[PDB]
RNA sequence: UGAGAGUUUGAUCCUGGCUCAGGACGAACGCUGGCGGCGUGCCUAAUACAUGCAAGUCGAACGCUUCUUGGAAAGAGGAGUGGCGGACGGGUGAGUAACACGUGGGUAACCUACCCAUCAGAGGGGGAUAACACUUGGAAACAGGUGCUAAUACCGCAUAACAGUUUAUGCCGCAUGGCAUAAGAGUGAAAGGCGCUUUCGGGUGUCGCUGAUGGAUGGACCCGCGGUGCAUUAGCUAGUUGGUGAGGUAACGGCUCACCAAGGCCACGAUGCAUAGCCGACCUGAGAGGGUGAUCGGCCACACUGGGACUGAGACACGGCCCAGACUCCUACGGGAGGCAGCAGUAGGGAAUCUUCGGCAAUGGACGAAAGUCUGACCGAGCAACGCCGCGUGAGUG
RNA sequence: AACCAGAAAGCCACGGCUAACUACGUGCCAGCAGCCGCGGUAAUACGUAGGUGGCAAGCGUUGUCCGGAUUUAUUGGGCGUAAAGCGAGCGCAGGCGGUUUCUUAAGUCUGAUGUGAAAGCCCCCGGCUCAACCGGGGAGGGUCAUUGGAAACUGGGAGAC
């Protein structure tokens, strides 16, 4: 049930994100397995940093990323190059 | 309290009822076989393949593991000859 | 097979039992707070299914498997044995 | 990155004790008071708890019932079978001096629903029941009986050995053995649903269904090392220690049984007694160290007190079941119901610690094909100078 | 954009340690103090007044932990008379060991790899009008595990004096 997801860090009012793939029944802020990247929602637009590499190999290996973190994927062409190399072998 | 639960009480009687049933016919199954080769008379094969039978469906049907039904195999076929 | 287990040099102390001896490693330590040199030592218990081993002899042990309530460690070879 | 002072004497030097100047806090109380910014708030009784919420979902698995527009479909409800999740998420620190924890290693003794990948299948049959209709007993909680009905519910028949074991052949290793390929053997499985092509088409897309193997996540067991007071606490142990055999477990093993032999640990602190949950960390210090483990993260353990197991991949189960016990409540006396150490609130204790608030807009979860529903997790709002940071209660000449 | 100096300062202390002094009042009574100690008729120590000093939306008192404590002395103390050599021997266990050649490499130093969660303390950079706070990136911590070297010191082996 691996599946990447975001993370609440702000503090009170601004709120910030980091990219992380962890198990499903840890809670929000509870432990993982390991950070990839970050995205800031404030300041539109919405500035983002990947790694693109262990991405790549989180989603081969079988993952499920939630909604929001498939849409700011997807503006990075990360979705694309992975349906790119998969469904061609 | 009890609010959502009830049906599952319900559930978990009615299957435990039906799980305890069959397990206790493979038993006898097995036990059966036991007192034939102790008698050393004839009829020593067709209960014993009932028997292997048995513990096969008992594990896929119904459920032990996977293990114990190859350990029950062994020590069976082991005692056969 | 690709790695080693913890093996362990030491001395037999008493070999009653059957299958069974009694090896002692030692070691020795530095003091938390001084500096000073102390030493202790452990008991451990080993399996030799030929009893081949008598007492006051050195061996040489490799830890294997729980192979009983308090009993895992098996013997390799009498490297100085004594008499 | 290292500061000292006062006090024994008629006055002196030295040894020596007591006291003071510095920091910090989940702080309390005494006088005093405008704010903004971010934080924190039962340490005592793991005491007893009125009140409201804190876990459901699926009509695209299946048959019913009530409606709003004698046949009509749509929409609206309601109960039930069946599937998944209630083992996560939140709470508290009573127990615990041990593999419980931190750290480094082992499993040639191991399990793993949903997720991803590959291969092989998906044939053919049968008997039931809730609902519902009638009906019996009960204050109640709820228990029966009679008759009919569906399924991806259930049961047997098939074919599948890629799993296991036995043999043979070869490769290798940490004894036990691991790996490949060939054989010889007894044996096990299953479900359809929404759609497209509808010339009977019978072919298909997609979510499900069953066997096998990998990946990933998670769980279990073993071991070295390390963290506390007493020796006005010296011996402790008879499943104990070892063996043969059997039984059993995801799995090795005295885990448990029958037989055999007398072992095992202790001055390098066993046994006993007493206190404490452990760690990342915080406080202080020149530094070595000393003292604390509240907010935040990780683990372990407990759910009124003590036992037991069922369903299940996963529990001996935080709002699940059964028994015993103390307490509270209702009876028509025959009998039943109950557990805020979930979020708020109440009484009690104490020197001392708040609102019975708004909302799923974000993030995260559960179910669902999707809209969606649920979410006291959470996000925010409210109170208290409790902490830290910033700024006023004016300025020029006079 | 408008209007108003207008609605907005208390607390502790002043004999020495310690920064900051004089009147009036009481007269070993009232009372105060962390320690020295003040109070029996001209009190900088008690009480009020007026001055002064320290902090300031805070200020004081209590309780608790570390400091100063070299007062448990590893860094870092001592035993004639100040507290302190057992009344003296024999000695198992233990602690420590003459000099030299070769050897080994446990202790020792050193190299590579893994590993020491995230948030913290620290370093650089960055964002809220600055600050707390928030964000990115780096180091630190093992007495750890595996593997390669050196051979002086201590230890283990064969020797010679």
């Amino acid at each position: 049930a691996v599946k990447i997801r975001l993370k609440r860090m702000g503090s009170k009012k601004s709120p910030f994100y980091r990219i992380v793939v962890a198990d499903s029944r840890s809670p929000r802020d509870g432990r993982f397995i390991e950070t990839v990247g970050t995205y800031n929602p404030l300041k539109d637009p919405a500035e983002v940093v990947l790694k693109e590499d262990l991405v790549l190999d989180w989603l081969s290996k079988g993952a499920q990323p939630s909604d929001t973190v498939r849409n700011i994927l997807s503006k990075e062409g990360v979705m694309k190059k992975h349906h790119e190399a998969k469904n061609v072998k | 309290n009890i609010e959502s639960a009830i049906k599952r009480v319900r559930t978990s009687a009615n299957a435990n009822a039906k799980n305890s049933s069959q397990t206790n016919a493979m038993r006898t199954a097995i036990k059966k076989f036991e007192e034939a080769v102790a008698a050393g008379a004839d009829n020593v094969d067709a209960l014993y393949n009932e028997a292997v039978k048995a513990v096969d469906m008992a594990a896929t049907k119904g459920l032990i593991h996977k293990n114990k039904a190859n350990r029950d195999k062994i020590r069976l076929s082991k005692l056969a000859k | 097979e690709r790695n080693q287990r913890k093996v362990y040099q030491g001395r037999v102390v008493s070999d009653k039992m059957d299958k069974t001896i009694t090896v002692v490693v030692e070691t020795k330590k530095n003091h938390p707070i001084y500096g000073k040199r102390m030493k202790y030592s452990k008991k451990y218990k080993a399996h030799d299914e030929n009893n081949t081993a008598k007492v006051g002899d050195i061996v040489k042990i490799m830890e294997t498997r729980p192979l009983s309530a308090t009993k895992r460690f098996r013997l390799l070879e009498v490297v100085e044995e004594a008499v």
